[PDB]
């Protein structure tokens, strides 16, 4: 019985698992939501101002 | 230039004996009132010198700082056997600054830099 | 501009080679203080040049011991007209790649760039190598880098013991140490080199030698910056002689327990090395007639997998872990011998294993003639694919005319390795076991034998 | 120290205000009953105003 | 009676300083007369010339590309094959290194002792190299030896056979070659950034594929997989040095008959399953282990983009630095000007790969785990800088560099031959030395933010580390520090 | 810096073989595979009632 830390830097596979309790993530091969994060984190700079 | 010169000029000839003679109650030379705190390039002329040379700096600042506690000077001996104005500082910081002017007409990073505070 | 797979349209192209270019000859000119300058044309777009020096290892008086180690870290560095930021700064701005290296016999620093940079390359290489200034400040942060790397050489055991079959083995100048301890760090500054160089590097042991330059554009640029050097009487040649002796050390009180295993080896003589030129040629041909190697790295079809060492050693006994021969030729006198590791639990009969196959070829009948021709042929191809390359090129028109005062055509290489018969393996490798042998180890070194129980061995 | 400058805010004129404000280690699991403390504060300042 | 300066032992060791540093005053204006540091653009045309590349297509498909020098007396020839890691199913992942290492051992007219001996009688060499996307096989001879290499070159890609005592005993050797490559530390951080950088896509597997894989891979799998990739439109023939082209054509189409005939391309299996890059990272903490490594990256180009000769002008504008290295504190670039004053690390690398569709672009390091956070301020402080700030001296220096650095490279008739058969697999062409030369000097100042506010400014990026790394930043740190809220 | 023992145990093990070859002040490899159970077991053996 190999540790599991071990047995982990000796196999790099390329099928991730995250854990999914909290957030969903956006399927591989969709853009980047970074236009609409920051659309939103300007109307609230706008109402400290 | 043509106004600082003992040897031509007599009212640079009177501002040169009354730092002459102030020096020598301490036993000071005028490169040990330079600072390594004052000018960062006086600290690295400083590391490029043997430790000789620096050594009978450190004692000539003790003997001196003693001397001010007291409310005292240098017996006249002692007075006597006192160099002011020969040099162990002038050429080693000329070198390190025209090394700096050097490294920014072409680029490149500072050495050293200030810390900020 | 267009994608990579299609043509770029406003563009010059030069017009092409054809497909036999004429191979040039080496030019030697020798000025009347005694330099000599050579040089020799190319069919690429880059040239290489290197400048070569007489002194060494072997110069070295008990009060400059460890002198050429330490040049060869001060080589590129403040002069007495450029900074050594204005050096690194000149070597980038052409895209250039610099380099220094030292020897028992050799020193030697090269240059190479493109063929449009030829002036530019000679100038700075003459000036850091004939006007260094040695400033404190700068021999003294190279000096605490050898000292932290004399901290661990412990982990390279094929140049520990290479070096330890040369001091037990020499008397004189060729016992002197190549990288050296701590206490000869310690008396060394910035004016022990400053007037070692002073003395040891003159006009009549200095060779320019350049690879892909023309040799009338090599005599417009180094020749007004290198012909004031004064003439001098050359020195004497250092002189040592070739005892015997035993070398051991019970490895470093951290490296067991399972860890370090084994590292021996032996060694010869034989009087000439390079001028007398017949006998080398033929132990180049036993150096690849024996061969061997470490054999679990893979490669290919190859380097030594049908050598007399391989499918005799390590193809039968499993215990080896490495068994190599080794030859250190120099300028009269010469080095032969053989590196193995074994485990600990099997070392004296390794000792063994060893001795007899050179035994086997001391005989007059157990080498195949089928065996001879592939070590000749796999030296030829050796020597012919090595000179392909600029660098390898520029290096050999300077270690001879260092040797032999001109440069000999690689005609007359393959001609004497032709010539080579299966006596002549006999008869130089019984003129080797005639004298006594070097032994040096390593490692677990309480389960070897001693001197007087081998030497006896082979004669005396 | 080091020998040239890096990011300011580890200057000794923000040293306090980084390693006690910004940089200061802070166990990953804190609820929200961990935030009444800062609301305090504030009210002591609207109070002075 | 003030003492003399010679008196005094420190009065006499300071005239012995100021006696070293008059000639420091004095320069000679005959050494200074062809070496600037001031980094200038100049032509190289006069020296570029070389002999021709003849490209000859066979009916087949097959391409076979040569550059004659017929005064050397040695040669390479080979086979440039466009199949790797890349082209397999996850039930084979193992099987083009696992036939790579297989292939030496075959063939019905010569047994592994055969074959073995006939090269080392001619004094000749056998290579063979694996990749995720290209496979070689080449030889080293003498001039004489040319139809004797092609020869064998031929039939052991073609009628190779893979018995059962041979397959078994290969098991044994590549499950040990798996156990001395899991401790080389710069393979194994770079294979654990393609696993991250590009999960779920087919450039996210390694080479040597899982070590259960290699212990069930039978004959069956060896011999589909050498009929459905290496076909006639896939494979290119090089050689280069005392060779002939109208020679060795003739003897390739009376050799080569017998190969498949699948009418499938490279492209159409790149196209069905592309690459795509996502933003994570992994990180392996030991504390045991005394120094720590880690590689960040960006997204690059691919082979045929325009973008990427920038992106090599930009990869020699960060640079290298190593303890070792007699530049120290004076280098060009101002990233290794950072690491190596003020000593954050043990080396530093920047580093530049492209692929049929993607890339990679970023930096390389090892130092102490309290040095952190100074290095990684320094590497993210210079790559976002490109976007806004770029000196007209940093890119006349780096494109000095990689004009000699990609023309040094090719010394031999090794690498001639290998710069042939790779870049027809890349381009479809040979580029010449005036153009590859005409498009690095097109990249000013101006391109250089054009391409940086493309790949780096505000972007993904993806991280691999591993060591004593508990000081170094988290990844929110990273991402935001990918543009400057200053400008 | 006592080299009149460094000597005299170097003209112990060069010179033996066998047991009076075994160092007295030992190395530091040997250092690494010693605990508290291998003086617990060496002790219940060579201490004995008739030595
Ligand atoms: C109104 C003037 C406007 C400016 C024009 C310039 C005027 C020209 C004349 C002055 C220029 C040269 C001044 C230095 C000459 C004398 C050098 C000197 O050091 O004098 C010695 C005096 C005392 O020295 P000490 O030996 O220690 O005292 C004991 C005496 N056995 O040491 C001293 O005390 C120095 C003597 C003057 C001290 C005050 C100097 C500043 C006041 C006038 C300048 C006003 C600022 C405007 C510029
Ligand atoms: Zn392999």
């Amino acid at each position: 019985e190999i540790p599991a830390t071990v047995a982990a830097v000796k196999n790099p596979s390329s099928k991730i698992v995250y854990d999914e309790h909290n957030h969903e993530r956006y399927p591989p091969g969709d853009p980047s939501k970074r236009a609409f994060a920051y659309f939103v984190l300007t109307g609230g700079r706008f109402v400290y101002a | 230039q043509s106004f600082i010169d003992p040897k031509k000029n007599w009212f640079a000839a009177q501002h040169m004996k009354a730092i002459s003679k102030r020096l020598r109650r301490f036993g000071l030379r005028y490169d040990d009132l330079y600072d390594p705190y004052y000018d960062l390039d006086v600290k690295e002329a400083l590391n490029r010198l043997p430790k000789e040379v620096v050594d009978a700096r450190h004692q000539r600042l003790k003997r001196a700082m003693d001397l001010s506690m007291k409310h005292e000077y240098l017996p006249e001996d002692l007075q006597a056997m006192q160099t002011p104005f020969r040099g162990y500082l002038q050429e080693m910081l000329a070198l390190v600054k025209r090394e700096k002017a050097e490294r920014e007409s072409l680029g490149g990073l500072p050495l050293y830099q200030r810390t900020i505070p | 501009a267009p994608p990579l797979d299609f043509p770029l349209p406003g563009v010059t192209l030069p017009s092409p080679l054809p497909d036999h270019v004429a191979p040039g000859k080496t030019i030697v000119t020798t000025l009347p203080n005694g330099i000599k300058l050579a040089s020799e044309t190319s069919a690429g777009p880059a040239a290489s040049i290197g400048l070569y020096v007489d002194c060494g290892s072997i110069y070295e008086t008990p009060l400059t011991f460890g002198a050429t180690h330490l040049l060869e870290r001060m080589a590129f560095k403040s002069t007495r007209n450029r900074t050594h930021f204005r050096v690194v700064r000149e070597v980038e701005a052409i895209g250039g790649n610099v380099q220094a290296s030292a020897s028992r016999e050799q020193m030697g620093y090269t240059f190479d760039a493109l063929k449009t940079h030829v002036p530019e390359m000679v100038e700075l290489l003459v000036d850091c190598v004939r006007n260094p200034v040695f400033l404190d400040w700068e021999v003294n942060e190279q000096l605490l880098k050898v000292k932290a790397e004399v901290g661990e050489a412990s982990k390279n055991p094929q140049d520990l013991l290479l070096e330890a079959i040369h001091s037990a083995g020499y008397s004189g100048a060729l016992a002197n140490p190549l990288l050296a301890s701590e206490s000869a760090l310690n008396g060394l500054n910035g004016s022990i080199l400053e007037e070692f160089v002073a003395e040891n590097y003159t006009a009549p042991r200095i060779v320019l030698a350049a690879s892909g330059v023309e040799h009338e554009e090599l005599l417009s640029i180094a020749e007004p910056l290198l012909s004031d050097l004064p003439n001098v009487p050359r020195p004497e040649e250092p002189k040592s002689v070739y005892t015997g002796g035993d070398y051991r050390c019970h490895t470093e009180s951290g490296h067991i327990l399972n860890g370090q295993r084994t590292h021996f080896a032996l060694a010869f003589e034989l009087p000439g090395g390079w001028h007398k030129l017949k006998d080398a040629m033929v132990l180049t041909v036993l150096q690849m007639l024996l061969g061997g190697g470490g054999s679990f790295s893979a490669g290919g079809p190859g380097k030594g997998m049908y050598s007399r060492l391989y499918l005799r050693v390590l193809n039968e006994y499993p215990q080896f872990h490495s068994i190599s021969a080794f030859n250190n030729i120099y300028n009269n006198t010469g080095i032969f011998g053989i590196q193995v590791t074994t485990g600990s639990d099997f070392v004296s009969k390794a000792i063994d294993i060893t001795v007899n196959e050179l035994l086997a070829v001391a005989t007059s009948g157990q080498v195949d003639q089928v065996q001879l021709d592939r070590a000749k042929q796999a030296t030829k191809s050796a020597i012919l694919m090595n000179l392909e390359s600029r660098m390898v090129v520029s290096e050999d028109i300077g270690r001879q005319v260092l040797t032999y005062g001109e440069r000999k055509p690689v005609e007359d290489f393959l001609k004497a390795v032709d010539e080579v018969t299966l006596k002549d393996i006999a008869s130089i490798s019984q003129k080797l076991i005639s004298s006594p042998l070097t032994m040096a180890s390593y490692g677990d070194v309480i389960y070897v034998p001693n001197y007087e129980s081998v030497s006896s061995k082979f004669r005396s | 120290m080091r020998n040239q400058r890096f990011s300011l805010l580890k200057q000794p004129i923000s040293s306090t205000l980084n390693q006690h404000l910004i940089d200061y280690p802070t166990p990953s699991n804190l609820s929200y009953w961990w935030g009444f403390g800062s609301l305090a504060g504030i009210c002591l300042v609207i109070q002075i105003v | 009676s003030p003492p003399p300066p010679n008196a005094m032992v420190y009065d006499r060791l300071a005239e012995a300083v100021k006696a070293k540093l008059r000639q420091l005053e004095n320069p000679d204006p005959r050494f200074l007369k062809y070496g600037s540091p001031r980094p200038t653009l100049t032509d190289h045309t006069r020296i570029l010339a070389a002999p021709e590349t003849r490209v000859t297509t066979l009916p087949n498909g097959l391409r076979v590309a040569t550059e004659s020098s017929l005064a050397a007396r040695t040669a390479t020839v080979g086979v440039w094959i466009d199949a790797g890691s890349r082209f397999e199913t996850e039930e084979s992942n193992g099987t083009a290194h696992f036939l790579e290492h297989m292939i030496f051992k075959g063939t019905e007219k010569r047994n592994a002792r055969e074959l073995e001996e006939e090269i080392e009688n001619m004094g000749g060499h056998l290579n063979a190299y694996t990749s995720r996307e290209q496979t070689t096989y080449y030889a080293k001879v003498a001039d004489k030896d040319v139809p004797k290499a092609l020869d064998i070159l031929a039939d052991i890609l073609q009628n190779s056979r893979f018995d059962e005592n041979r397959i078994s005993r290969e098991r044994d050797v590549i499950l040990r070659e798996m156990e001395e490559v899991e401790g080389q530390t710069e393979e194994v951080i770079f294979d654990h950034l393609h696993a991250t950088a590009f999960q779920y896509t087919p450039l996210g597997r390694t080479i040597l594929g899982p070590a259960q894989n290699i212990k069930t891979i039978t004959k069956d799998h060896l011999q589909n997989y050498i009929q459905t990739h290496y076909t006639a439109p896939r494979m290119v023939i090089a050689a280069s040095g005392a060779v002939k082209h109208e020679d060795i054509v003739e003897q390739v189409k009376k050799l080569f008959t017998k190969l498949s005939t699948d009418p499938t391309t490279a492209s159409q299996l790149v196209a069905k399953e592309p690459a795509i890059f996502t933003g994570s990272e992994v990180r392996m903490l030991d504390d045991e282990i005394p120094l720590a490594q880690f590689a960040v990256a960006f997204e690059g180009a691919s082979w045929k983009d325009p973008d990427s000769i920038a992106l090599m002008v930009m990869q020699a504008m960060l640079g290298s630095w190593n303890k070792t290295a007699g530049g120290g504190k004076h280098m060009g670039s101002e990233l290794a000007q950072r690491v190596g004053i003020n000593e954050v690390a043990e080396s530093m690398m920047a580093f530049n790969t492209n692929y049929k569709d993607t890339g990679l672009f970023g930096v390389y390091a090892v130092a102490k785990p309290d040095c952190l956070d100074d290095l990684s301020y320094a590497i993210m402080y210079e790559t976002t800088k490109l976007a806004y700030r770029v000196s007209d001296d940093d890119v006349t220096r780096a494109r000095n560099q990689l004009k000699s650095s990609l023309l040094l490279y090719i010394d031999g008739t090794s690498p001639v031959a290998e710069d042939i058969g790779r870049q027809l697999l890349t381009y479809g062409r040979r580029i010449p030395f005036a153009e590859l030369f005409a498009r690095i000097d097109a990249v000013d100042a101006s391109t250089i933010k054009r391409v940086a506010n493309r790949f780096i400014y505000d972007k993904d990026i993806a991280i691999a580390a591993m060591g004593p790394i508990q000081r170094l930043p988290d990844y929110n740190w990273f991402r935001r520090r990918t543009y400057w809220n200053r400008y």
